[PDB]
């Protein structure tokens, strides 16, 4: 029955996502700030895409991280095919959620990941950033403000719904995203940010002494 | 299984 | 063949000839080789006539095809390497006797001043593409001469009148150089066809205008 | 049920892997060394991947010398593709980890190994060695001191817990990891160390005269 | 065209010249010759202009694709190996006229001593590559006048601005005795591009500071000319 | 099963 | 159940071990000598691999016949792309073992044969017989002194441990070999040597006069 | 370019220089030439030098590979065959201009005799290969002034140092009579390159005792 | 190169030079052109020396690959018939300058009459093959030399020695009229190497027999 | 090369010489140039020796090939087709210097008329063929003389040895008249060889009628 056999994929997926560690991902005055909290140090949730998007995941690793090769083989075949510039976060989104959609209906097991990709406007250019979530099923959901992945979503979107604030700074952001990740040390905190102010490319990871200044 | 973030 | 572009505050003009030869015998009289790619850019192809038109439709073809798939157009960059690609693969044909050398001039709508957003892209037999600074660029086997017609007469470019006027001009003096070239003809009514692009996008120009400026011009030239 | 399935493919994993032998890995003041329980003359379990990272493994034969080779063919076509010093071991890691999950989610049978991927720093570097385990699902996971597979483990690591001393010796590091490995001969000990004072090749076979005056 | 490159201490300068011809024809005035392809490396390519410039696009692309695959860029060995295939590769087309001749400097932030980190390297048809000791290296038609100048000019080196202006002279003298290169346009305002690498990554000259070094040049070498004569008679 | 090392 | 299908495969190819002829292999002062109980004239179970290298086998013809067959064709392509004395016994036993793994894992009915594998030292060298085991599932052991395969093993491997000599001469081998196998005539046996005074090539076949006068 | 190989009691030698030129213009002067492929062989390498990079680098790598696959190190035939096979596989591309003519020495630890486990083995266009008995061997432009320069200084060599001095003054007497191959440059301080393998394995000769050597070369012939 | 082989009563023997050139240079003096492919053949093959190595170790290797698979060895037309399908399909590439041509020698214990157990076959770039009657034979550049002396010489032949000698007098001939064949070196102390199969099978000559039968020639000679 | 055939009352015959040369040089004395393909059909080749003999064989295995597959031997038609096909395949090779022209020699056992049951079958580089009419045919080089001999001696042709003894004298013209066409040996004893089919099959010749006849045209001709 197909009823029952989507049913089925959609616990599974939904049952191997809450088994995860949790990423954040929030807008702010400098464009888009990445929290993941992961305690491995090779092993990494947050990666660029291409110049102006960034990349999320949450789920098992060994199927976000082949969607992510995925994805940076995709964008740099058309940034080349076509120019930099006509490469956009919504036709990464698109992929994704073909691919993703295609997977769930297709293979023996859905993949027990959920995406997000964030896209920031070029420099001396003025846009609101723009964050994808992808769906193990292949739902696309356009977030204005936040995004939360894995573990138990809903206690931290609510007290990111309380403490959210827009143009707020580096800072006051990383603030907020930690008091809501705890309901920690830079140790097990894996911290990346969209800088929009960056010419080219805009991804930065923030770790070491200069993530310990921020927090 | 194992291996998930 | 004999087709020129030139920059005016506002936009940008494109005029070509009208003959076509085999040899020194002519074979046509009316042939049109400035077409309207898209709403934007205009493209100018010289050399073979059958290449030339096989690439203007193929390269229209591409770019809507781009923008109907990812409901956006292609930013001007990718329209110039779009066209770089299309030339650079025609490079074993051309070797052949089949050359084909295109003039791309476009508006673009991104550019922060809108008053210097006109563009003209020439390119070489090995694909390579230049995006021309002094304002003006030809192609064709009369190019020569009406590109330096254009380096004196560009000082009176003010607007698209003036423009035209001077593309005009520039096409009857490659004319007057090149026999290849077809000038104003008079006795038939044949006039170089030209496309003016600016902010509201690219339009035809009536053949009454042009008539008017090849009369005008060659009043002046006669005394 | 799939996922009680696969509990009976993980319990046949663990069978398999404790049907074997014990490896220890432990790291010293000169690197990384390799003591296993091989009564086989022939046989191997230690073996070297490239110049800086060594290979440990237990379990079914036929299978982790197959991913041995593998390993071997990838470093070398990475180590010429770029150059000798952009192949690491993490990235060896990471492709047995990616290759074991395929292999467990896929295949028939899954493989019945454990593998560990040790690497050294390079000469004339200062760098804490680190040290990998592989598991047959595809975890990985970082130890930071020493790895013990194969057999019964528990006593092993409850013995090198207290045994174990940083920046030890070659011959105290060496007691350490036979005294655990007993809780033997030289007639029955494959010994190996990822020397980190070697210029260029760190991996170096101890057996012999030398093997018997080291213990 | 003709690209220059040496080291001073704490880094490496780029220059190449504007001009582009085909034959006897000058047909590019403002050509861009010199790239940044990734925050510590810059390449530029002597020869047939369309070829150049699919390279430096390719190689850039092949770098930043690396990097965002691993998480960690690529050695400056790793990527002198790459540019070495990628020239071998295109020895066949090199053979029918569509030659390319790449040189590399760069900043090899893994070096040891920190005042020596620059790093130049010289290609050659045939996909060969050599680490350049001398301290110097240039690439193009009028290279060999470039570097007989900067072989009397190097021991004026003490710095990035010092070592900017040898550069600058040194694409000036290429250009007085190879037709080909151009020099600086006064009249149009035109003037060579530099790109200067330290450890705070590269970064591209104003064109100010390039004019004016251009402009010091020539009223030296006018102010010469007029003092000297021909070994008597001016 | 055999040949487990 | 895989274990049961595992047990039946196991027990199905011992028995068709069980229903094969006995062979006999075991170390002399002159090498290795080969005796098997084969009625059949034109079909042989005793050939040579290499030059250094024998080969012997007992079960289903159709199945070692084409693993001689492989192992031939590896060790004259292996010889023919390095070197002659890059070719060594241990290589062609790991292969076997490998393939004889693969065939018991994948194919429907596992091979009913049981492999020996002999080496003698090139000429004017000294070293000590090599003799390899293995069996149907892929396990391969190590014999010092002898090695029986087929028929009833324990009576005839009792009396060669009862009986075996090192450094023993050729007819005393052949004796002791007759009589550890009875518990026969030229007509029904099938008798060759790995003579390691040989110059190149080891394996010498004894019939005829020769062999009835050696016994 | 040229490359040079002598065996003396106990081990082998091989030096090489340092200058590469395209056509009549210098355009390296501290080229080396000569590899440490394995831990007892050492490969020269003439003709293209993009070539011989490549060959070297490929020759290693190979090398390598078999070791660590197998357990054990080919055997010094079969180093032979697969260097001869490369020479071999690359006749197309010599026809091109892109020729490669490789030098071989090595020590042969499962040599009977340790007095006499030096190899030195030369290689033709053709993939061919003769391992040479007379003790020394030359490849390169300016190999036969230097071969025929080992003829005569032959007779001198007795141990590792008096080899040293014989083939740094057989690359002196080749650099003397051909242009293609460097000579000591006293003024920039750039010698010749040199790797002695022993039972003790292949070692890189510090620039010191061949500096030495050249400058005692040239007082005696001043 | 030369390379000779006669029928004596009772068996065969083959025998060729040692000089290998470049040319109008000697590149090797000690070459051996000789191959023992089994127990009753031997091959020796003249022309390019990459080519005739490569050619007599993959004849060789076929033969005993067939032997092992087959447990039997070949006949020998079945051996004639191997190697003139590798002569025939080196044809292209001795169109290129790669000609190798080989003479084959052996004993065929399948014949009727022992004493007439000899057999000498001959080959063609062609890849044609053809049984010698006359009981001698020849290849290479001095072959024509070699076959003209052992015409007049063949008639003292009673045994394996006399054979031997006439074998080695031919040689001595090719090498007095051809400078690419080398003669009988008393300095080096380099000799010819010669196979002599009976049915005891294939065995090499030792060098102090040849070299007394090459100081012989030469002092009836001088 | 040369080899001729002829029909005689009750049967044909076909005969060819025995020389092989490379040039000017005599390379071959007893080469055996005509082969019994089955029962029935006799085939003489002449061109290229090596293709010739490759010929000959493939022919032979393809058409017992296709008497043991079908259990009845194809008809004479489809043995010519077969042939024919083969010489067609060959132009390519021919156009290199491979030719090779066979001939074709055959008893019709389904033939009405068994005195008229010979066939003779020629060949074309083109693969053509042409059943002759005339009662004789011949190849090769001296192809010319031999048929002009036969023209002016077919008269004589009554019965086997008859006809037996023109062939061998028109080999003798053709011989006589080219270099390249070996006549009959006294002073080694060899000469042409014969094939004779009729209703009873093809048998070989004894080379001592032969002898006979030949020594019978030379004490003619003397």
């Amino acid at each position: 029955s197909p009823e029952q056999a989507m049913r089925e994929r959609s616990e599974l997926a939904r049952k191997g996502i809450a088994r995860a560690k949790s990423v954040v991902a929030l807008a702010y005055a400098g464009g888009v700030l990445f929290v993941a909290e992961n305690p491995s140090r090779s092993l990494q949730k947050i990666s660029e895409l291409y110049d102006r998007v960034g990349f999320a995941a949450a789920g098992k690793f060994n199927e976000f991280d082949n969607l992510r090769r995925g994805g940076i083989q995709f964008a740099d075949t058309r940034g080349y095919a076509y120019d930099r510039r006509d490469v956009t976060g919504r036709q990464l989104a698109n992929v994704y959620a073909q691919t993703l959609g295609t997977i769930f209906t297709e293979q023996a097991k859905p993949y027990e990941v959920e995406l997000c990709v964030a896209e920031v406007a070029h420099y001396g250019e003025t846009k609101r950033p723009e964050l994808y979530r992808i769906t193990y099923d292949g739902s696309i959901a356009d977030e204005p403000h936040f995004v939360v992945m894995g573990g138990t979503t809903e206690p931290i979107a609510n007290a990111l719904k309380e403490s959210y604030a827009e143009n707020a700074s580096l800072t006051d952001a990383l603030r907020i995203a930690v008091a809501a990740l705890r309901a920690l040390g830079v140790a097990s905190l894996e911290v990346a940010v969209l800088d929009a102010n960056r010419p080219r490319r805009a991804f930065r990871r923030i770790t070491g002494s200069a993530l310990q200044a921020l927090l | 299984l194992g291996q998930y973030l | 063949t004999t087709i020129v572009a030139l920059k005016y505050p506002g936009g940008v003009v494109m005029a070509g000839d009208r003959r076509s030869t085999q040899g020194n015998m002519i074979s046509g009289r009316d042939v049109r080789k400035v077409y309207i790619t898209d709403d934007y850019t205009a493209t100018g192809i010289a050399g073979t006539a059958a290449v030339a038109v096989e690439f203007a439709r193929l390269y229209a073809v591409e770019l809507e095809h781009y923008e109907k798939l990812e409901g956006v157009p292609l930013t001007f960059a990718g329209k110039i390497n779009r066209l770089a690609i299309m030339v650079r693969g025609n490079l074993a044909a051309a070797m052949q006797g089949l050359l084909a050398l295109p003039l791309l001039a476009g508006y673009d709508i991104h550019a922060s001043d809108p008053q210097s957003a006109g563009r003209i892209v020439s390119f070489d037999a090995a694909g390579g593409w230049n995006i021309e600074e002094e304002g003006y660029q030809a192609v064709g086997s009369g190019s020569l001469f009406a590109k330096s017609s254009m380096k004196k007469l560009y000082s009176q470019v003010t607007d698209g009148d003036s423009g035209l006027r001077v593309a005009v001009e520039a096409l009857y003096d490659a004319a007057d150089d090149d026999s290849a070239t077809g000038g104003p003809d008079l006795v038939r009514g044949i006039f170089p066809t030209a496309v003016i692009i600016d902010a509201d996008g690219a339009v035809d120009v009536p053949e009454s205008r042009i008539a008017e400026l090849a009369r005008a011009i060659i009043e002046s030239r006669s005394g």
